[PDB]
């Protein structure tokens, strides 16, 4: 097996999600089905899916195009809020593990109020007082530190409580903050927003209290260039600092498009992967709505291929992933007729790479991933899922497992693909078609016979029999192994009343009779073999039938005319033997008949055959 | 060659029968390829359809148009 | 062919009609012809498991082989794409039983858009005069004989509901975006709903407004924009509270 522990667990989860859609059940939450395995690994992966769920848990317009949802200002706004809610809660967990040694340890004693937690967080991260703080303290801590880390944790209420106990010190900041907490989308009114920004810009552009600076332009979304590096030293603190500063419809203003493009264009992977920590960059792209970038990026880490494919599937089963129309493009690209700030993922290629790894010895699991390509076609019109099953069968040669083995008793035990579509007639011909083009007739027959395509089964069975008609049928020979399959196809084609056009069909049952004629001839059962050839009315034995038999030879399958030489000789040698054992006249007359027939028929080795036939007739007299 | 020239008796509403022949022939052709032709056959079946509308047995013709358009798909 | 295999997978009326079937009946009586049709139909929808009656068989054969695959985008997509191609050529002749089975098989192979496109095509072909649109625009007078035309479209529209239903079901919990770009589950949702909004069948869009209302999707219906939906409501308002509220 080519699948690692993690990859295998995901496969099982994707089998469920397929079993549900294959039986018409409720469309379960894919993101939940993937996070179910994440908990079996380190929390590096669990915290990823947590971000994936929260970033995709946005009210969408079902049955709407992918590009439309992702271009709409409506959806683009909720992404920023879902991310900020993740950066705030994520930071809140950092503040817990900073005070208590373990999340469990914090829980048993009880998570304290965000206010008392933050206070018990300031104790550690600033033990001694910084001399540059302003506006005094509140219950033993600087008022601005409390406000910042409370807003950072996302509890505006806890921050407003701090403000209520410092009404005299904070001046007019109270009426401004109380408006920020009330107004939605973390924005103030243009009039009041103007009043505070100008005040900050007036004489507080450079204040000795960094926490004061941070809060002001987090509330006013100002000084976008100043990264407030004094307080936002971590990467998440930067993302959170900026997403609280982005704006929507000229100076000192930043928008999501600029920010998202500004980040990866100027400070690409190189900047965010110098510490050899891959998820850091992924979180930067995913929490900025650049899902295709983050997916391709994370898909290149050979250790995190599994995770990047699935986060792509989630975005794909939620009409959020922007697929690349052309299949000839690179993995990541920007369509020419699209805005430059969005990118597109060649989803077809993405799955095709992941599959090649474990498609060789783990076919069942491969199909589960090929199903997501059911909705796509190629330039030639083939259904992508169907084509992927053809290529996977041509390579793996797993016919019984994937296509269903058709035993020699008339049964068709369904295969693994039967689960996904009930119309399995084309691919069985596709797989049968190539194997036919590769001279693998004995297989192409079994495959065509699996799809009950007798036109092709009998055609190929005619080719495999004609060479072996006069041969000696011996144990385990190529004659027995082909005759016995032909008879197993004769019964199942009569018991089920199946037949190809009379040309193909007539020749097929005719060869089977001839194969019996030589099997009796090679055994010495002369009398019995003579009777068979007489029924077939293939070789004339009375002079009257020569005219009609000669005309019939003209339109009989060349697979029959080929073996005419051996038939005449065996029949002659049959009469020849019976002569040495009135009757003499009758054999003599029949001997003549064979000669005149052979004389009027142009066929294989007519030279040596016509001569031998005449000699055997002379010895009779 | 018969359907275009329209030399008698292959004229007028009798060309409805010419299309029936073309449907039978081409149908027996794709069925003989799928058991085991180019643009010019697709050019014809589409051109054969103009004949059926140009002639518009009101239900026979209607059913026949849907046999032609079926073969055009089978070739393309 | 494999006979008893058919017989075992038959009805009882079909099994018992074959039991007492004489050659006389086969040769010169309708019930005998009818049963012959049933039997051939069974062996055709099994090797898939008149250029109209021939194509329909090959289409079932193509779709049956698709489901028998290991999932090869090239082979699966090819078979599916072709199956749809063929079915559409004989849309007007498709029976409710053949359409249902086909759609279900396509749904199982994640071919949602394709399934929907077939249903719409079949609806439009069984009524090119739009007898249904006029019958609805006339208040649906009982005793009229356009009802048949409307019913044959309603069978297609219902099957479209099942497709969209199974789609949201199959992808319940799946994210719309992974690592930034869209997943495959998301693109199939867009591709499917595209086919829906890309239609010009009016009886269909009426049936879909009613359907959205039923499922409770004020999300999408209030977001159409179009007056068409307003005008449709303006007629149905004085009639139902739920509609008037919309």
């Amino acid at each position: 097996s080519s699948l690692d522990n993690i990859e295998m667990a995901y496969a099982r989860q994707i089998y469920i999600y397929n079993e549900k859609i294959v039986n018409g059940h409720l469309q379960p939450n894919l993101v939940d089905l993937c996070a179910s395995v994440a908990e079996l690994d380190d929390k590096s992966i669990s915290d990823m899916w947590t971000m994936v769920k929260q970033m995709t848990d946005v009210l969408l317009t079902p049955a709407t195009d992918a590009l439309k949802n992702r271009s709409s200002v409506e959806v683009r706004m909720e992404f920023v809020r879902q991310a900020l809610a993740y950066l705030e809660q994520s930071y809140k967990n950092y503040t817990l593990v900073t005070v208590f040694g373990n999340l469990h340890q914090a829980q048993l004693g009880g998570v304290p109020g965000t206010y008392q937690l933050v206070r018990s967080f300031l104790n550690i991260k600033l033990p001694a007082p910084l001399p540059g703080l302003q506006d005094g303290e509140v219950e033993g801590h600087p008022v601005w530190a409390l406000i910042y880390y409370c807003m950072r944790c996302g509890d505006l209420l806890a921050a407003s409580q701090v403000v209520n106990r410092a009404q005299h010190q904070l001046g007019e900041f109270k009426t401004w903050f109380q408006e920020y907490m009330n107004s939605k989308d973390r924005r103030l009114s243009p009039a009041t927003e103007n009043k505070l920004r100008l005040h900050y810009r007036r004489a507080l552009r450079n204040n000795t209290d960094p926490y004061k600076r941070a809060v002001y332009c987090i509330i006013g979304r100002c000084d976008v260039t100043d990264n407030q590096s004094e307080v936002a030293d971590k990467t998440e603190d930067y993302l959170w600092l900026k997403l609280n500063q982005v704006c929507f419809d000229p100076q000192d203003r930043l928008t999501l498009s600029q920010f998202q493009k500004q980040l990866l264009e100027d400070y690409g992977e190189s900047h965010f992967t110098v510490n050899q920590q891959p998820f850091l960059y992924f979180q930067v792209l995913f929490l900025t709505a650049q899902f295709e970038a983050a997916v391709a990026f994370l898909f290149r880490m050979e250790r995190l291929r599994c995770h990047a494919v699935h986060v792509a599937l989630v975005l794909f089963e939620l009409k959020l992933l922007l697929k690349s129309s052309g299949q000839s493009a690179q993995l990541l690209s920007h369509e020419p007729g699209d805005p430059p700030c969005l990118r597109r993922l060649n989803f077809v290629r993405l799955l095709m790479l992941y599959t090649r790894k474990f498609e060789s010895t783990d076919p069942r699991e491969a199909l589960q991933y090929f199903y997501f390509l059911r909705d796509e076609k190629d330039s030639q019109g083939e259904n992508m899922f169907l084509r992927c099953v053809s290529e996977l069968v041509i390579e793996s040669r797993e016919f019984d497992m994937i296509l269903g083995k058709l035993e020699n008793d008339g049964s068709r035990k369904p295969g693994v693909i039967d689960k996904f579509t009930s119309d399995t007639k084309p691919i069985i011909n596709k797989v049968a078609s190539v194997a036919e083009n590769k001279g693998l007739f004995e297989e192409a027959a079994k495959l065509y016979d699996l799809a009950k395509n007798a036109d092709k089964v009998l055609e190929l069975m005619n080719k495999l029999l004609s060479p072996v008609v006069p041969q000696i049928s011996a144990p385990q020979s190529n004659k027995e192994r082909l005759k016995n399959m032909a008879l197993s196809i004769a019964e199942r084609y009569r018991a089920q009343g199946i037949s190809a056009n009379k040309f193909v069909d007539s020749t097929f049952y005719l060869l089977l009779d001839l194969i019996t004629f030589f099997d009796e001839y090679h055994s010495g059962h002369i009398d019995r073999a003579f009777d068979i050839i007489e029924r077939l009315k293939l070789v004339p034995l009375n002079q009257e039938s020569v005219e009609e038999r000669v005309a019939a030879f003209r339109n009989f399958s060349d697979e029959i005319r080929h073996n005419l030489s051996e038939v005449l000789l065996a029949t002659m040698n049959i009469l020849f033997t019976q002569f040495k054992r009135d009757r003499d006249s009758q054999l003599r007359s029949q001997a003549r008949t064979l000669i005149t027939f052979a004389g009027m028929i142009p066929y294989r080795t007519s030279g040596d055959t016509n001569a031998r036939l005449v000699q055997m007739e002379v010895l009779m007299n | 060659n018969v359907l275009d020239t329209q030399e008698a008796p292959f004229t007028g509403r009798r060309r409805k029968l010419v299309v029936q022949w073309i449907a039978m022939a081409v149908d027996m052709w794709v069925r003989e390829v799928e058991r085991r032709m180019g643009s010019w056959v697709s050019e014809l079946l589409g051109r054969a359809d103009q004949v059926l509308t140009q002639i518009a047995d009101a239900e026979e013709i209607a059913s026949l148009r849907r046999t032609v358009k079926g073969l055009k798909r089978s070739v393309d | 062919e494999r006979v008893s295999d058919i017989y075992a997978r038959l009805d009882a009326v079909s099994q018992q009609q074959l039991k007492d079937l004489t050659y006389e009946q086969l040769f010169s009586q309708t019930p005998g012809k009818e049963l012959a049709k049933v039997l051939v139909k069974a062996i055709v929808n099994r090797n898939i498991a008149a250029p109209d009656d021939v194509v329909t068989f090959k289409a079932q054969e193509q779709l049956q082989r698709a489901s028998e695959q290991a999932h090869n985008a090239p082979v699966l997509r090819a078979l599916l794409a072709e199956s749809l191609r063929l079915f559409e050529q004989v849309a007007g002749s498709l029976t409710p039983a053949n359409l249902t089975t086909a759609v279900e098989q396509m749904i199982s192979l994640k071919y949602y858009a394709g399934a929907i496109q077939l249903c719409l095509t079949v609806a439009q072909q069984k009524d090119r005069g739009n007898t249904a649109l006029s019958w609805v625009n006339d208040g649906k007078p009982a005793n009229d004989s356009r009802k048949k035309a409307f019913d044959e479209r309603k069978i297609c529209y219902n099957l479209i509901h099942q497709v969209l239903d199974k789609l949201e079901s199959d992808f319940a919990g799946e994210p719309e975006l992974v690592d930034g770009r869209p997943t495959l589950a998301a693109t199939k949702r867009m591709e499917a709903y595209n086919v829906v909004n890309d239609s010009s069948d009016e009886v269909f869009h009426f049936d879909m407004y009613e359907w959205y209302i039923e499922k409770g999707w004020t999300d999408r219906i209030l977001s159409i924009d179009s007056p068409h939906v307003i005008t449709y409501l303006q007629r149905l308002a004085e009639t139902d509270f739920r509609h008037a509220e919309l």
